[PDB]
């Protein structure tokens, strides 16, 4: 087994010395995950600033900036965002299956 | 160009940024042309309000610290213009925040009293929306036109 | 602490081709020479003609680093009023003998208060909170 | 400066002044290496 290193990348040129602020770059992603992920990350009470930006349409890149308050790194805020979006999808999938039976 | 002396020249003498003003009259030949002008009249309008989520998105959408757009290595944000009931940011505040992150921190904010192409009469009774006002790098009055 | 406090009577509510903002023309119930011209987000806090508004100017809320969204157990001066705005004073004008008119901007949403005694308390501060009740 | 033969062959003076001239067409102006040409398309993301 080998993990892919080209997908998520931490832009060290923008990362806070430690540890709250960072800019992440994801390949083969756009508005689909982008707007959904920044929405979930913004629900975190520790996230100070969050937004997504696509550098250019021709290049397959997605940038997401997470600036938090203390006691939480930007990496943790991203990991919480992904973990919550997965659970959010489970809720959608569970409610849809139930209403199909309810018909 | 195939050498560093020719590179330095194309980056410091003949480069686009050093050609903002034409030597014919010393007037600008660089600026935004159509959608951007119509977008600005709407974005900087009094009626344009934005939530924390919306406001921060518009900031990072145009300013990316990783692409070296910032001067503070952290995106600084103004407090909302409306605190209670709901926290809301004005359209003009986005223009203040963009300048606050692109202009040097060591220097004070821009102070300018300019005018608009759109007369006050169009914006209703007692509006001062024609007077473009910048006090310490903050858009406090007037929309932004082709002007 | 507070810098100004008074109850005003609304004489005009004009949208002026705006769907969410309105220019309010008011006069003080206590002082005769006192007048007000203020832009408010009518979508959140609606104002009607012939209304009593308790307009109050404060320096802060009873050293802060930055604004944070509300979190359980936070007390503020804003908890006493309905609609609160944060803005700056940009112009100080004098109208004839003793009368002085101040100019405030809450991010495009302009305010013009006319009085006389407030010359000491009201100063051109890059931080001025405007709180309104009823 | 030569007699008519029943367009004549160009002389060395004609070679230096063919159209705009050797000086204008091949000294003051020249075709260059490391260069490209294409139709321009608008882009607000760059």
């Amino acid at each position: 087994e080998e993990p892919d290193r080209e997908k998520i990348k931490l832009l060290t040129q923008a990362t806070s010395e430690d540890g709250t602020s960072a800019s992440f770059q994801i390949v083969e992603e756009d508005h689909t995950l982008g707007n959904a992920l920044r929405y979930v990350i913004m629900k975190n009470p520790d996230v100070e600033f969050c937004g997504y930006s696509i550098p250019h349409p021709s290049e397959n890149l997605l940038n997401i900036r997470i600036q938090t308050y203390g006691e939480t790194t930007a990496v943790d805020a991203l990991q919480k965002g992904l973990k919550d979006l997965m659970d959010l999808c489970d809720v959608v999938e569970s409610k849809f299956t139930e209403k199909i039976k309810s018909m | 160009p195939q050498n560093e002396n020719a590179r330095a020249e194309a980056l410091n003498l003949a480069n686009t940024d050093s050609q903002y003003l034409t030597p014919t009259s010393g007037s600008p030949v660089r600026g935004l042309i159509q959608d951007h002008i119509s977008a600005g009249v709407w974005l900087t309008s009094k009626d344009s309000f934005f939530t924390r989520e919306q406001y921060q998105q518009y900031i990072y959408g145009c300013i990316r610290p990783e692409d070296g757009h910032t001067t503070r290595s952290k995106i600084v944000t103004l407090p909302p213009t409306i605190f209670k009931p709901y926290p809301l940011w004005t359209g003009k505040q986005i223009i203040t925040t963009v300048l606050l992150n692109v202009t040097p921190p060591d220097m004070p904010g821009i102070n300018l009293i300019s005018k608009n192409k759109i007369k006050n009469e169009y914006w209703g009774k007692g509006s001062l929306e024609n007077e473009v006002l910048f006090k310490d790098g903050a858009l406090l009055c007037g929309i932004l036109d082709k002007s | 602490n507070t810098l100004f406090d008074d109850i005003f009577q609304v004489s005009e509510v004009d949208p002026g081709r705006y769907n969410k903002v309105c220019r309010i023309e008011a006069a003080s119930t206590t002082q005769d020479q006192c007048k007000l011209t203020l832009d408010i987000n009518v979508e959140l806090f609606p104002v009607a003609a012939q209304d009593s508004l308790t307009v109050t100017i404060a320096s802060s809320l009873n050293a802060t680093r930055s604004w944070r969204p509300p979190q359980a157990g936070d007390r503020s001066l804003a908890d006493d009023y309905d609609y609160v705005m944060y803005g700056t004073a940009y112009k100080f004008e004098e109208v004839s003998k003793d009368l002085i008119a101040v100019y405030y901007s809450f991010g495009g949403l302009l305010m013009r208060l006319e009085g006389n005694y407030r010359n000491l308390n009201n100063l051109k501060q890059e931080n001025a909170y405007l709180l309104i009740r009823r | 400066k030569a007699q008519g033969r029943t367009v004549p062959i160009p002389g060395v003076k004609q070679a230096l002044e063919k159209k705009e001239g050797l000086f204008r067409k091949h000294m003051m102006g020249k075709r260059v290496n490391y260069a490209a040409r294409s139709v321009i398309s608008p882009d607000p993301n760059i």
